[PDB]
């Protein structure tokens, strides 16, 4: 049905305002670089293909990570427990049938006890204050699709693993609300696949023009050129496959034309 | 958790056990909702906290507070007196006066309408999970099998949800929700308060599949473009007529069946939606009157 998809647009919109986390929080953790973040949510594409879920599930898991990182000091052999529970729990939030604590345990190799992962999960819990209902640059791809003419999967496929692409490298993409980088997602790839651009109608929705996409779509381009060069590798190998059209084997455009 | 002093249970389920309780600092009397903590927090505990935080409504009811602990985890709700089955069961001789049933109605539609403008599917509405009070209020209740859909929501497999009031497209096995399904069992919720009656009482999903069909035919690819298509669909199916709905619920006007053909229309694209059945010429002259409850 269509009544609703305007409301919850602005909804959404005003949503991930809210539960945002800090821009500038990696340089106040002590003992955690964006680095050791980048291996995480890497890692956390690797357990998300391990239990085949939704990549919403994954997005979820890293503002939630996100957010965490925000306000709590964590020390880097802590980092994987933080990145585990959060898992868990963008699982239960958005998966039919959730996987079992006890293979969450499995995947850390062990490195925390069950009872370890359950007491990181209340803890979680309880510096979010349980808003987990976050808005992801994959929510907002999806109201951004309905706009095609007509639907184009190798499009949607592109700007989901352009998007995914995004969650990786906090440095730059903690700079922009999830919005602003499924736009710059979605032209991109859009782009890249029928040369065509941001739409006329996408323009009204959003209030973005292509101009004021510019700045994070600048970043973008880079990330989607230097991809096959990235200490994480994981995204890129699982948006190799049929299904996502191997989107990652198409050569980005060298300039953007802006 | 101990302000609080438990006066009785007043609900039952699987999610866990409500208990009637007054704050015993302020006064205020509320549901308590509990739940014994082994895979940690419950997912249809996560989901409906989460999602009642945002939902600001007076037809949604209000999650007051959350308090966790170790061992156990309560949910505050405000309280409210009774079901809208409860109170079914009881008008079961007199019945529930038209102005009344329209009166719920119109506010289950708004508590709706806020649900789906903030991209919350219920997904399992029943009389049983709708409370009243003594003051003409109704707010959906139980939020545990309740779904954000910002992203389509998938349906599972193995359907939790209620059979009675379960959708067509559902038993048929499509492969995403949509605000349909919530209006759906609201139609079936509207025409049960008017026929004293459950529209749908199936025992399979066969069964479920059938009545419905034996009351507003056998959809085909005209009503239903791509109804055949359908992974539950058989050719099989027998070919029912669609009934007078003037037969279905006799005692309401034109209007009413008018709106409760719209909530029971089969494509759920072309299914009304919560936002404008409140348009709908049907609640012209709508009011709020009071029930007559029981202790
Ligand atoms: C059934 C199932 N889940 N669930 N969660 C909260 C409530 C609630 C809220 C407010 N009042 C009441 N009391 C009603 C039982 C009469 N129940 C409720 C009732």
């Amino acid at each position: 049905v269509p009544d609703y998809h305007e409301d919850i647009h602005t909804y959404l919109r005003e949503m991930e305002v809210k539960c945002k986390p800090k821009v500038g929080y990696m340089k106040k953790q002590p003992d955690i670089t964006n680095s050791m973040r980048a291996i995480l949510v890497d890692w956390l594409v690797e357990v998300g293909e391990e239990y085949k879920l939704q990549n919403e599930t994954l997005h979820l898991a890293v503002n939630y990570i996100d957010r965490f990182l925000s306000s709590m000091s964590v020390l880097r052999g802590k980092l994987q427990l933080v990145g585990t529970a959060a898992m868990l729990l963008a699982s239960k939030f958005e998966e039919i049938y959730p996987p079992e604590v006890a293979e969450f345990v499995y995947i850390t190799d062990d490195t925390y006890t069950k009872k370890q992962v359950l007491r990181m999960e209340h803890l979680v819990l309880k510096v979010l204050t349980f808003d987990l209902a976050a808005p992801t640059v994959n929510q907002f791809l999806t109201q951004y699709f309905l706009h095609q003419q007509p639907a184009n999967c190798k499009v949607e496929s592109l700007a989901m693993f352009l998007g995914e692409l995004s969650l990786i490298d906090a440095d730059p993409y903690l700079k922009y609300l999830p919005s602003v980088i499924a736009g710059a997602a979605f032209h991109l790839a859009l782009y890249t696949v029928t040369g065509q651009s941001w739409p006329e109608s996408l323009i009204r929705k959003t209030g973005y023009t292509l101009e004021s996409l510019k700045p994070c779509l600048m970043d973008l381009h880079q990330t989607y050129l230097k991809a096959p060069q990235h200490a994480q590798q994981s995204i890129r190998e699982k948006y190799k496959n049929s299904k996502y059209h191997g989107v990652s084997l198409l050569n980005p455009p060298e300039t953007l034309n802006l | 958790m101990e302000n609080f002093q438990k006066v009785e249970k007043i609900g039952e389920g699987t999610y866990g056990v409500v208990y009637k309780a007054r704050n015993k600092l302020t006064g205020e009397v509320v549901a308590l909702k509990k739940i014994r903590l082994t895979e940690g927090v419950p997912s249809t505990a996560i989901r409906e906290i989460s999602l009642l935080k945002e939902l600001n409504h007076p037809n949604i009811v209000k999650l007051l507070d959350v308090i966790h602990t170790e061992n156990k985890l309560y949910l505050v709700f405000e309280f409210l007196h009774q079901d809208l089955k409860k109170f079914m069961d009881a008008s079961a001789l007199t019945g529930i006066p038209l102005p009344l049933i329209k009166s719920y109605l119109f506010q289950l539609l708004q508590g709706l309408a806020f649900c789906h403008s903030h991209r919350v599917l219920h997904r399992d509405l029943k009389p049983q999970n709708l409370l009243i009070n003594t003051e003409g209020a109704i707010k959906l209740a139980d939020f545990g099998l309740a779904r954000a859909f910002g992203v389509p929501v998938r349906t599972y497999t193995h359907e939790v949800v209620t059979l009675w009031y379960r959708a067509p497209e559902i038993l048929l096995g499509c492969k995403y929700y949509s605000t349909a399904v919530d209006i759906w069992s609201l139609g079936c919720i509207f025409a049960e308060m008017v026929t004293r009656r459950a529209l749908f009482p199936g025992d399979s999903e066969i069964d479920q599949l059938f009545r419905i069909f034996r009351t507003l035919g056998t959809p085909d690819e005209v009503v239903w473009p791509g109804v055949t298509s359908m992974p539950d669909y058989k050719p099989s199916f027998p070919k029912w007529a669609r009934q007078d709905f003037s037969k279905v619920v006799p005692p309401l006007d034109e209007d009413g069946r008018s709106l409760l053909s719209q909530m029971l229309h089969y494509d759920p694209n072309k299914r009304i939606s919560a936002k404008a059945a409140l348009a709908h010429p049907f609640f012209q002259d709508v009011t709020k009157p009071v029930p007559h409850l029981r202790l």
